[PDB]
């Protein structure tokens, strides 16, 4: 049975950095790829970065490009995302969840994944 | 930068000895096979030595013998040595690289006259 | 004094000044392949202009040695080669007009991307991203996404580009005294004038059509297997009585099956016969798996690889900033020069091409004695045949036992044996259907037998026929679906792999012969066996000096190709698949269509 279990949310202040680990179960973690949302207080679960199943291509948004990056390590079933430079916008609740397809092109909206985490919330102050 | 321009010629008795230098930039030595071409007033051109990068050296019978190509990696410099001069060897003489010779562009050539020997 | 004394006297001028020539073409070619950049093909294409000038030289000069008067066979065949004209047949706008051409094909293969259409630079290359797509996943509509972009951005803009290549092409074949362009290719496996070793460019669609006929069985059992494996895989996309989606068959054409393994293996909680986990548990890099294709070689009596080998190739991907072409690639520069070209990945499929790059190597390493003309394979399929002689070996699991790859405590069971020959069939069995239809397209084109209005509409019907595999969305004649192919948009005949193929196995079973081999073709490795090494290196070293009917015959024992070989290495496999496929139908309706209702 596919499950994803996020680890490491927790307060910070502004600036700070923070990684965020998702552990996933399943002999075929490397043929599909890897994605990380975000859900505010109040807004809509939006998209925040994607990790191909081999690892060699990522995607970001616009929000996060330069100040978060995704990576994945195939042999320990992980896949990670580091935090850097932290801004309140940042604050909500992230989902780490795993695309029906192997790419970061075709697989970077909710429509494509197919199994989630249960969240990890992540808070930062002024 | 004008290279492959043959030089040395002059006039020499039968039966003599005469060296020929070929002045090539290091570009073109380096990378280039280097050969020795003769033409007679009248007659067509005629392959007398060739050297590759390597040193391996190509003659004809009509040569095979008295005539030596060499390559000075020093001065960049490829030697025709011809010995044993006959007046059937009184061509100008003109050093060239295989893609040159394709292209038609030839350099400075050198008169090699021979006199004739006495009885 | 003679006619045969002058063209020998040209063939020595010939083979003097052949060897700067040439070494500076193919040195400025790994430049420029190893670092592109525009410094790098411009001197590329200048000293390949040389090579060309001196080439289209010799040729002119070689004209008048007529090679009736001629009885020393190593001269005759080097005259031979030199003497043909090629591309000088045509007008010079024609010749430049047609390079231009190739140049711009090559080009929009090698740099086209499909694109996100709301954001633009968001972009994948065929290499590695859309190739990474159709190697790894498991979606059908992102598989069918990569599938139909690459033809639909890339191919549509090739398709004007193949009619007039294949306007020019032939043009230059009929003007050589050829049928057409597919006739000229057809060429090289001919022989004249050598009784009972005579060969025509006939005799080699014959050839190949008689033999496919006899692969038709052990296919078709593949087919249907596969078929049910992947009913299980996508489920509601396969029909059990029609053709493959071309979209889920493991690369970009389905050109090898190779990456249907997972999807298909028969005995999944078996040792895995796919090391490529295990390489990457041993923190295996480029250099162990060179070192030890290197160590294959001289276990059966083949050299090491020279100390310039292992200085100049490059085994790795440069990637960042240096930019190269991944393209597997032996290269012989002359001069004493190999070097291999090859951005080698710690996988299973890499491993095998290392011992088959490292096997055209050495062949090039063996035939360099032979004069310049002669040093080649005997024809297309033999330096493709010899690589995956290496193969054959590298892939048993006798083998990868014994370099560490497979546990000590592995255990040979008549279920790993079908393992073995399931992973053999995706890509060898796979890739004959393949390859006999893509040429027989280019064959019927290069003909006229295919009017421009109908080039996709017959590919497709032949795929289905042929093939067994239907495009998953309908492509009208904007496509050009061939092109979409390296060696289809890259100028290369493709009938050397098919050739290869049934070659390989005839090497293979003389080898093993020389090897005291007992018991089944696919359980045999020809390591640690000199008596194979020899066998082989006398055949390695001859080059092209004698026909390839006679070559082969040497090795083998028969001057022609055969496929009872082939047929006897898959043996247990077809067996198998025959009754896996009892209660299964067996071929395929060529109506049913993913994009049918
Ligand atoms: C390509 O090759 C090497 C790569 O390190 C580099 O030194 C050289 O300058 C490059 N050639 C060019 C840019 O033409
Ligand atoms: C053919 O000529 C080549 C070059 O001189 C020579 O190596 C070879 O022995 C000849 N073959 C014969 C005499 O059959
Ligand atoms: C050009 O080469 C062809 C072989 O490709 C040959 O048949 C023909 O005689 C050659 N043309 C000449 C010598 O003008
Ligand atoms: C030959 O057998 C294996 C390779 O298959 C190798 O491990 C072994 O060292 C070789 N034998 C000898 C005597 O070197
Ligand atoms: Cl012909
Ligand atoms: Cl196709």
């Amino acid at each position: 049975q596919v499950q994803l279990v996020e680890s490491g949310g927790g307060l910070v202040q502004a600036g700070d950095s923070l990684r965020l680990s998702c552990a996933a179960s399943g002999r075929t973690f490397s043929s599909y790829a890897m994605g990380w949302f975000r859900q505010a207080l109040g807004k809509e679960r939006e998209f925040v970065a994607v990790i191909s199943g081999s690892g060699t291509s990522t995607y970001y948004t616009d929000s996060v490009k330069g100040r978060f990056t995704i990576s994945r390590d195939n042999a320990k079933n992980t896949v990670y995302l580091q935090m850097n430079s932290l801004k309140p916008e940042d604050t909500a609740v992230y989902y780490c969840a795993r695309a029906k397809g192997f790419s970061t092109i075709y697989n970077q909206d909710e429509g494509r994944y197919d199994y989630w985490g249960q969240g990890t919330q992540v808070t930062v102050s002024s | 930068e004008v290279q492959l321009q043959a030089s040395g010629g002059g006039l020499v008795q039968a039966g003599g000895s005469l060296r020929l230098s070929c002045a090539a930039s290091r570009s073109t030595f380096s990378t280039n096979t280097i050969g020795w071409y003769r033409q007679a007033p009248g007659k067509q051109r005629e392959l007398v030595a060739s050297i590759s990068t390597s040193g391996n050296t190509y003659y004809p019978d009509s040569v095979k013998g008295r005539f030596a190509i060499s390559r000075d990696n020093a001065e960049n410099t490829v030697y025709l040595q011809m010995n044993s001069l006959k007046p059937e060897d009184t061509a100008v003489y003109y050093c060239n690289t295989p893609s040159r010779r394709i292209s038609n562009f030839w350099g400075q050539g050198t008169q090699v006259t021979v006199s004739s020997a006495a009885a | 004094s003679t006619i045969e004394e002058q063209a020998k006297t040209f063939l020595d001028k010939f083979n003097h000044e052949a060897e700067d020539l040439f070494y500076q073409s193919s040195l400025a070619s790994w430049n420029y392949n190893t670092n592109i950049t525009e410094e790098n093909v411009q001197n590329m294409n200048n000293a390949g202009d040389k090579w060309s000038a001196f080439l289209k030289e010799q040729s002119t000069l070689a004209q008048m040695y007529p090679l009736q008067e001629i009885q020393n066979l190593t001269v005759k065949l080097q005259l031979q080669a030199l003497q043909q004209n090629g591309s000088s047949v045509l007008s010079e706008d024609k010749s430049k007009r047609l390079n231009t051409i190739l140049n711009t094909m090559s080009t929009i293969y090698s740099t086209g991307k499909v694109c996100n259409p709301d954001n633009p630079q968001e972009c994948l290359l065929l290499e590695p991203g859309l190739n990474e797509i159709m190697a790894n996943s498991l979606d059908y509509n992102e598989r069918l996404w990569a599938w139909e972009s690459w033809r639909s951005e890339v191919g549509k803009q090739l398709r004007p580009l193949y009619e007039e290549y294949v306007v020019l092409k032939n043009e230059m074949a009929r003007a050589n005294h050829y049928e057409d362009y597919g006739d000229y290719w057809r060429g090289d496996y001919e022989v004249n004038g050598v009784d009972g070793y005579d060969y025509s460019r006939g005799q080699l669609i014959e050839d190949v059509e008689h033999t496919f006929e006899e692969i038709k069985p052990l296919y078709e059992h593949l087919h249907a297997y596969v078929r049910a494996k992947l009913m299980n895989a996508y489920p509601s996309y396969i029909s059990p009585i029609g053709c493959l989606p071309a979209h889920l068959l493991g690369d970009m054409w389905g050109r090898f099956w190779t990456n249907l393994y997972s999807l298909t293996v028969p005995f999944g909680q078996k040792p895995n016969i796919d090391v490529t986990d295990a390489m990457v548990d041993q923190a295996w890099d480029a250099q162990r798996i060179f070192k030890e294709a290197e160590k294959f070689f001289v276990s059966v009596g083949l050299p090491n690889m020279t100390q310039g080998f292992w200085e100049n190739s490059m085994l790795t991907d440069p990637g960042n900033v240096q930019k190269a072409v991944c393209h597997p690639t032996a290269w012989d520069l002359g001069k004493g020069d190999f070097r291999i070209l090859m951005c080698t990945k710690v996988t299973m499929d890499d491993f095998l091409t290392a011992h088959h790059e490292m096997g055209h190597i050495q062949y090039d390493m063996a035939y360099a004695a032979q004069p310049f003309l002669l040093r080649n394979g005997a024809n297309e399929g033999f330096h493709e045949a010899v690589g995956e002689i290496m193969s054959l070996s590298a892939a048993t699991p006798k083998h990868l036992k014994s370099i560490g790859l497979l546990s000590p405590d592995f255990q040979e069971d008549n279920e790993t044996e079908i393992n073995f020959l399931l992973k053999q069939a995706l890509t060898i069995v796979g890739t004959l259907p393949f390859t006999y239809m893509l040429e027989k397209w280019r064959w019927m084109v290069f003909k006229g037998e295919i009017p421009k209005d109908q080039w996709m509409k017959k590919w497709w019907e032949m795929k289905r026929e042929i093939v067994g595999v239907v495009e998953p969305v309908p492509h009208d004649e904007t496509y050009c679906d061939p092109a979409s192919l390296f060696h289809v948009s890259n100028d290369y005949s493709f009938i050397r792999y098919y050739t290869r193929t049934l070659y390989q196995f005839q090497f293979q079973e003389a080898l093993c012969q020389a090897a005291k081999h007992e018991g089944p073709l696919h359980k045999c490795d020809i390591s640690n066996s000199t008596e194979a090494g020899q066998k082989l290196f006398n055949m390695l070293r001859l080059g092209k000096s004698e026909p390839w009917t006679l070559a082969l015959e040497n090795v083998v024992g028969a001057k022609n190709m055969n496929v009872r070989p082939l047929l006897n290495y898959f043996e247990p496999l077809f067996t198998w698949l025959k009754d896996q496929n009892k209660n299964s139908f067996v071929g395929w309706s060529t109506d049913w269509s993913p994009y049918a209702d």
